[PDB]
């Protein structure tokens, strides 16, 4: 998984 | 609830240490407690909340798909048959974590998001919404997969378009449910193109309003401006 | 138990699954339904069993040293008080990473030790039984923390007698033994001394005999070997 | 916490 959301772990 | 008989202010306590500790299912169980408390959440309590929940939900996220690509694996030509225990642990991860987003949307929908006036705090909780209806998403295989998906995507519009009205477009809460809308257009709803359109209007309309921004404001909307360009650089 | 009505041969099976999903907490839940099987464990078997409970009470033992860190820090002089929270949370972790302890000694004791009769596993389950009671040791503040010391002391103690009787000095069970050991000594029987000379002594031994072994082998017994040789390097 | 046990996390 190489996409970015967030909050981010 | 198992919290109901600890103070509010000592429920807040406890998921800061919690954090500290790296302990994030307590993190969320206390959090969890404190919002049933029945009282609205600072910016910062809701920060807790989000944080606890995202990195509980992240685990199970990861485990699950760890465990979906092994159970694709023995379902390949050629592959040996190893009975049902690939699929009912897998199922049984996925159930947990179809638990978790249950809880997160229960705490919305009871009473989080009716009581949210302000715009910071209902974006805030419609993001959240919408996020955790990605994740029941990105599991569901059955009848309602279709509503699931527009009940993410009916939050996130809310969402945007409050956030359009009502906040500057580097607002740091307005730019991590863009980032998250623009992924959920991508891998929900087989929308590349909205996935891309979005993350770039959302980049460039932040970096004009850029100039307005005290330093500590500019790192925070830069910060967030990176990973759209990060997500746009993997799409494109 | 939960895992009664599950096939041994399933549990093995998902314990496998939860180490690649790092799902530590279901892996040792599955290991620990293996064991109550009755039946003996193979070396692979025994070691899904340690690296699962090894992984839940490392979560906990660092996240109790946090607790304890910040317990301590409210502690000192011009520390503003901060009500019961930190200590009564650090409890909370303290009384889980117990309860975690308790069930691998109850495991060891019904019946893994007394139905191990070979140096490998009898050497095994004494090593775990020291390192558990080395565990609650670590957190013990009470009038059996020397009772619990001894119990610790005395598993290492029988485990290293049969290792050096029954066992090549490159064994890694009896390496891993003696590390372990030596940081006893070190950090809870605050026999610094001791430590350094059972440090020293395995190192030098094993490597006297790894001219014995085969490649695969001496790749296994020189990586805790260097890990003798990094605590030295802490001590001295 | 600096020093070496096995197994290790
Ligand atoms: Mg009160
Ligand atoms: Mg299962
Ligand atoms: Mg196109
Ligand atoms: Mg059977
Ligand atoms: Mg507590
Ligand atoms: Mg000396």
């Amino acid at each position: 998984r190489l996409t970015s959301t967030l909050p981010a772990l | 609830g198992a919290m109901g008989s600890m103070e509010r202010a000592s429920l807040i306590q406890k998921a800061k240490l919690a954090e500290q500790a790296e302990r994030y299912e307590d993190m969320a169980a206390f959090m969890k407690g404190a919002v049933e408390k029945g009282e609205e959440l600072s910016c910062e309590e809701r920060n807790l909340l989000s944080v606890a929940y995202k990195n509980v939900v992240g685990g199970q996220r990861a485990a699950w798909r760890v465990l979906s690509s092994i159970e694709q694996k023995s379902n390949e030509e050629g592959s040996e048959e190893k009975g049902p225990e690939v699929r009912e642990y897998r199922e049984k991860v996925e159930t947990e974590l179809q638990g978790v987003c249950d809880t997160v949307l229960g705490l919305l929908d009871s009473h989080l998001i009716k009581e949210a006036g302000d715009a910071e705090s209902r974006v805030f909780y419609l993001k959240m919404k919408g996020d955790y209806y990605r994740y029941l998403a990105e599991v569901a295989t059955g009848d309602d997969k279709k509503r699931i998906i527009d009940s993410a995507r009916s939050a996130y519009q809310e969402a945007m378009d409050i956030s359009k009205k009502e906040m500057p477009p580097t607002n740091p809460i307005r730019l991590g449910l863009a980032l998250n809308f623009s992924v959920f257009h991508y891998e929900i709803a087989n929308s590349p193109e909205e996935a891309i359109s979005l993350a770039k209007t959302t980049f460039d309309e932040a970096m004009a309003d850029l100039h307005t921004l005290s330093e500590d404001s500019y790192k925070d909307s830069t910060l967030i401006m990176q990973l759209l360009r990060d997500n746009l650089t993997l799409w494109t």
